[PDB]
């Protein structure tokens, strides 16, 4: 009785399909099922394979030829950003269990409607002369880099939603406590050729 | 539904810990579940009523669960070893006599095994006001807010913005990163933003604050040092609408 979720991460564009591949080895009929764990929130059923119902979205089709369980969806959705986790149940294991594959992040990128990459400098609003560098409204076709100098920090990209405005925007921060800082310099990764600073 | 008790436990190794679980009303099944990060959970023990029915993966040399009058349940570890750190979770099913029922989870317990205590430290929270020159380019403003210098990651971060928590217009980091990554006690340093109108951080009348709980040592922890005891507490950073 095993469960096997080959990949722990899958990053795809919003629209694009998803599927969140799950194998089993289980002698005899199994019992499948997706759990799901959105952000702060409890682990919870997604759907089990007793049912053709499309569950947000979703569906997975147990093909014994195969000995898998993929969840499919043909669109990604922002929304469907969370921990996924497949699951086959064992009977008469002392009683009736479950047993978790290893989990799959999936994680949605936006689809930015005008890229205007840029990096600003933002000073502390304590009286520190501390201050960061915002890198911002870049295309999701960049990458940030990780800093490779122990003393200069970068953090991974970061998509926030002005759902007012109907607006959404990736970000990454960077600063350091160095004379030597600038922002100039701050990402000395691939950057877009028509960034502003 | 179902409740865990603590929610965030720091211990150094060789101490005990106890966990509790509360199930859904009237569940006769009830599991316990380690989850290491990066991996999917891995029963520990299930009840049926107040009786063991699988305890076969329970490393049973320093764990152990009761759930004596069938509700319930106590998960214990004596004594802790630095790899029991984990997210411990709780759950019930119907218990009914046919096939696998749903099982409803609780929140989890996130337990943090040390070998110093003297390493845990609350976050030092700092907001960066936005950037004259992106407001006259993008008509926006961007707040940033920086927690550093805290261990182990247990953090919290939210925005509030005068005086009620906001979700729209805010991205924080899904990791930490470590302030020096060859140390393995390494503090941690995480970032957020929060991006307004040009206009809404142009109101001198706004208030723009970053808030992070911190889960760090108990009431009852010992705590000799000079510093302050690093408790569970709250640390914020603020900043004002400006024109």
């Amino acid at each position: 009785q095993r469960v096997t979720q080959p990949e722990k991460l899958l990053s795809v564009f919003k629209g694009a399909p998803v599927e969140l591949k799950c194998n089993y080895s289980y002698s005899g009929s199994p019992e499948l099922f997706w759990y799901v764990q959105y952000s702060r929130q409890r682990l919870q059923l997604l759907l089990r394979h007793i049912s053709r119902e499309s569950i947000k979205g979703f569906t997975a089709d147990l093909n014994k030829g195969e000995t898998s369980f993929h969840l499919k969806k043909p669109f990604a959705q922002e929304e469907d950003s969370a921990m996924y986790y497949c699951a086959l149940s064992g009977f008469n294991n002392a009683g009736n269990m479950l047993t978790f594959g290893g989990g799959t992040r999936l994680m949605v990128k936006p689809n930015i409607q005008n890229p205007d990459p840029a990096v600003y400098q933002l000073r502390d609003s304590k009286s520190s002369d501390k201050s960061v560098c915002l890198f911002t409204d870049f295309d999701s076709q960049t990458n940030v880099s990780q800093s490779k100098d122990s003393d200069v920090y970068i953090t991974d990209k970061c998509v926030l939603d002005m759902r007012s405005m109907d607006f959404k925007s990736n970000s990454a921060v960077a600063w350091s406590n160095k004379s030597d800082f600038a922002c100039a310099n701050a990402f000395n990764n691939s950057i877009i050729p028509e960034d502003t600073f | 539904g179902v409740a865990q008790s603590p929610r965030y436990k720091i211990i150094e190794k060789r101490q005990s810990v106890a966990f509790w679980c509360n199930p859904i009303s009237g569940h006769a099944t009830l599991y316990w579940y380690q989850q290491i990060l990066g991996q999917g959970p891995k029963l520990l023990i299930q009840f049926q009523n107040n009786g063991v029915v699988d305890d076969s993966q329970l490393p049973k040399d320093r764990f152990s669960a009761e759930r004596l009058k069938g509700v319930d349940s106590t998960l214990k570890i004596q004594p802790a070893k630095l790899e029991d750190s984990a997210v411990y979770l709780c759950a019930s099913s119907l218990g009914g006599a046919g096939g696998a029922d749903t099982q409803y989870f609780g929140p989890g317990t996130r337990l943090t095994v040390l070998e110093d205590l003297k390493n845990v430290f609350p976050p030092e929270v700092a907001v960066f006001e936005p950037s004259e020159a992106e407001i006259s380019h993008t008509q926006k403003a961007t707040l940033v807010c920086l927690a550093t210098g805290f261990y182990p990651d247990h953090v919290e971060l939210s925005w509030w913005v005068n005086g009620k928590e906001v979700h729209s217009g805010v991205c924080t980091d899904p990791q930490p990163l470590k302030e020096q990554p060859a140390l393995n006690d390494s503090r941690y340093a995480l970032s957020s933003r929060l991006r307004v109108s040009a206009t809404f951080w142009q109101n001198p009348r706004n208030h723009f604050r970053c808030q992070v709980q911190f889960y760090g040592l108990s009431e009852n922890d010992e705590w000799t040092q000079d510093r302050a005891k690093p408790v569970t507490q709250i640390v914020s950073a603020e900043a004002w609408g400006r024109a």
